């Protein structure tokens, strides 16, 4: 459920990843096409990270449009 | 002309630093912090005021750390940014899990909802009263950068193609605004209108909070582990305040020099009622559901309202031309069913596991236990009498009790009864309920006493769990749960009709309004109406709704008619306007009719 708490992704329903946000890790939502997704500069930033995106959806995957990246396909 | 110095926090606690180029890191003496946030301060009075996240609230208390006292304890998720007026002395936050951005008085007094509709993540948010503006960085799957005037008008977005902006900080002397960008790792910078957009420093590890004050931004860096300093323009002069500080969330530059200006919000509340809000001078808001008289500045209590209660929340909603909120009622458990009294304008609702009745105000300053362990299912509220009926689920019985706590009897029992849902009609003197018999469930009625037994449907019924009544209309309406439909007749048994079966799933409460049927659908999580226009949907991605309540405006003129009113009619148990227009007396099942036709 969109805003439970987590532990593996598998806690999680259909059409959601687990996320950490802040000090805890909850149910949220797998990016759609369009949206925003983290490209993380170096490794590590991906540890450090205390507000994680999910990853992208079904058919989708994570690219540049210093510029940002978004769920393309 | 005082010390100018930085406050930050740790989650743990909230920690205090000079500017100066190594000094000393002490903390603020606060009490009972877990997981700090959202920072901001006030000058004239001392006081900090913080976001916990994990206690899900938004505290404050002077810089000694006494008087720590909670100003916002409900209807929170995860309340990121916040921000203090200080011409106002208004408290603006931002909950990205809500996302909502909320003002209230700095006591938390008369909190409103400013915007609401089309927000996606609201995470940081700066305020300029002086002008009249609020600004506050959008998260979420396209982030951005809005502005709209303090009191919730005129939304526009200044910023549209940026990442995750988390330090948002105006300085208010050369107009600009500088913010972080955490999907690119780098600081920009813009004038007040969005537009000369360029960056300050682009080659950072892992930046997070930021704030400027003279000629300097300072920001807080992660991998970095460090607070560090650079010239507000150029991104050079770039050395370290502080290092070896693991998670710098948030910071702001703590100086007189910073809360400056005016407006006329600060000249005695501008003479408004509640709340003063900046606009680009000001204007007079109210309490969230409350309205601007005609004077523009006095306010009026909301009349006319739904109520309707989650498994653990009871929020009202208002029927405007122009949102729902949370009242602030503790200890909810399992709630079941909800109901109301408009002379008292007290809350009556049933909670489960815990198996009481439960009674209180609309800003919960009343929490009263009217029944107590056996347990009840659903409760209707003769408010002309002052008894409220229920049903027990575990002894299959239609007991009545008063409003103070004092129990009046017994009014239907006896074995195969399985009575659930109920609706009362005090002012035809009946009572229609759903009795859940095994293997064959049916809709019945009977007289307030339990006489004029009757079944009114026996056939299309599976599980019907909520009932209302239009008593003007001369209808009664009912939700089944396991045909997913709703149905209405005469309040006789005549002319049943389906009004809704396409796109139900787990119908489970429904109130009359006007010429409106709510109803809740726990399952499709949305509250819907229809045309007694067509169907419309109200309010959708709604928890886990358990009852809805319409409350209309009771005028006592209008109260007073009904005979029980005044003293219950003379009766010591039951009053029954039947028939033409007299009261007539009755008693529970353990108490028969005395001589004196008033007592028993």
């Amino acid at each position: 459920q969109e805003g439970s708490v987590c532990l593996r992704s598998s806690d999680c329903a259909s059409g959601l990843c687990c996320a950490r946000h802040f000090w805890s890790k909850i149910c949220k939502p797998v990016l759609k096409e369009g949206q925003v997704c983290t490209k993380h500069r170096r490794k590590g930033s991906h540890g450090l990270e205390i507000f994680q995106r999910c990853y992208c959806g079904e058919g989708l995957s994570c690219r540049i449009q210093s510029r940002l990246h978004t769920c393309q396909r | 002309v005082p010390e100018a110095f930085l406050l930050f926090s740790r989650r743990a606690d909230i920690r205090r630093i000079s500017l100066e180029t190594n000094n000393n890191n002490v903390a603020i003496p606060l009490t009972g912090v877990k997981e700090a946030s959202a920072l901001d301060f006030d000058v004239t009075d001392n006081r900090i005021y913080w976001t916990d996240i994990s206690l899900k609230t938004i505290s404050r208390a002077f810089m000694n750390g006494s008087a720590l006292e909670h100003v916002v304890e409900f209807g929170l998720d995860y309340p990121e940014g916040m921000a203090v007026d200080w011409l106002g002395k208004n408290l603006y936050w931002a909950d990205t899990g809500t996302n909502r951005i909320e003002v209230s008085k700095l006591d938390g007094q008369h909190r409103q909802v400013l915007v609401w509709k089309d927000l996606d993540s609201p995470r940081a948010l700066a305020l300029d009263p002086a002008e009249g503006f609020m600004y506050w960085t959008e998260w979420g799957g396209k982030p951005k950068i809005d502005r709209a005037a303090m009191d919730g008008s005129e939304r526009t977005t200044l910023v549209p193609n940026v990442g995750r902006a988390n330090g948002l900080t105006i300085d208010y002397a050369k107009r600009r605004l500088y913010w972080t960008d955490l999907d690119t790792n780098l600081i920009e910078s813009s004038n007040m209108l969005g537009l000369n957009r360029e960056v300050i420093a682009d080659d950072l590890p892992h930046p997070f909070g930021l704030t400027q004050y003279q000629d300097y931004i300072y920001w807080t860096d992660w991998s970095r582990r460090s607070i560090e300093r650079a010239n507000k323009t150029s991104g050079q002069n770039r050395t370290i305040i502080q290092g070896h500080l693991d998670y710098v969330m948030d910071i702001l530059v703590f100086h007189s020099s910073r809360q400056s200006g005016w407006n006329e919000c600060a000249s005695s509340n501008g003479h408004c009622s509640h709340l003063c809000l900046a606009v680009p001078g000001f204007v007079c808001g109210c309490p969230a559901h409350y309205s601007l008289n005609a004077d523009n500045r006095t306010c009026s209590a909301p009349t006319t309202f739904l109520l309707f209660s989650q498994k653990s929340a009871i929020n009202r909603m208002v029927i405007d031309e122009q949102p729902d909120i949370i009242l602030p009622i503790h200890s909810l458990r399992n709630v079941r069913a909800i109901d109301y009294d408009p002379l008292d304008k007290q809350l009556y609702w049933i909670d489960s596991r815990q198996n009481m009745i439960r009674k209180a105000q609309e800003d919960g300053s009343q929490g009263f236990t009217v029944v107590v362990s056996i347990q009840p299912y659903d409760l209707s509220i003769d408010i002309y009498s002052r008894y409220i009926y229920w049903t027990c689920e575990a002894t299959n019985v239609i007991n009545v009790t008063r409003l103070d706590g004092r129990s009046v009897g017994v009014v239907l029992k006896g074995e195969q009864d399985r009575p659930r849902a109920i609706v009362v009609n005090p002012e035809k003197g009946y009572m229609y309920f759903t009795n859940l018999q095994e293997r064959s469930p049916k809709i019945e009625r009977a007289a307030l006493d339990g006489t004029e037994r009757e079944v009114l449907f026996f056939s299309g019924l599976s599980k019907p769990i909520a009932l209302a009544l239009d008593s003007r209309l001369g209808k009664l309406f009912w939700a089944d749960s396991d045909l997913r439909r709703i149905e209405s007749s005469d309040l006789s048994g005549a002319n049943r009709i389906v009004l809704e079966d396409s796109n139900i799933l787990q119908p489970v409460g429904l109130t009359v309004f006007e010429n409106w049927l709510y109803w809740i659908d726990k399952q499709q999580q949305m509250i819907e109406k229809i045309d007694m226009e067509g169907r419309t949907k109200v309010q959708a991605r709604i928890a886990q709704l358990s009852d809805i309540h319409a409350v209309k405006e009771l005028n006592l003129q209008e109260y007073r008619q009904h005979p029980c009113a005044q003293d219950n009619g003379g009766c010591s148990h039951i009053c029954l306007v039947k028939g033409d227009g007299t009261t007539r007396c009755s008693c529970p099942m353990h108490l028969v009719l005395l001589q004196d036709e008033l007592s028993c």
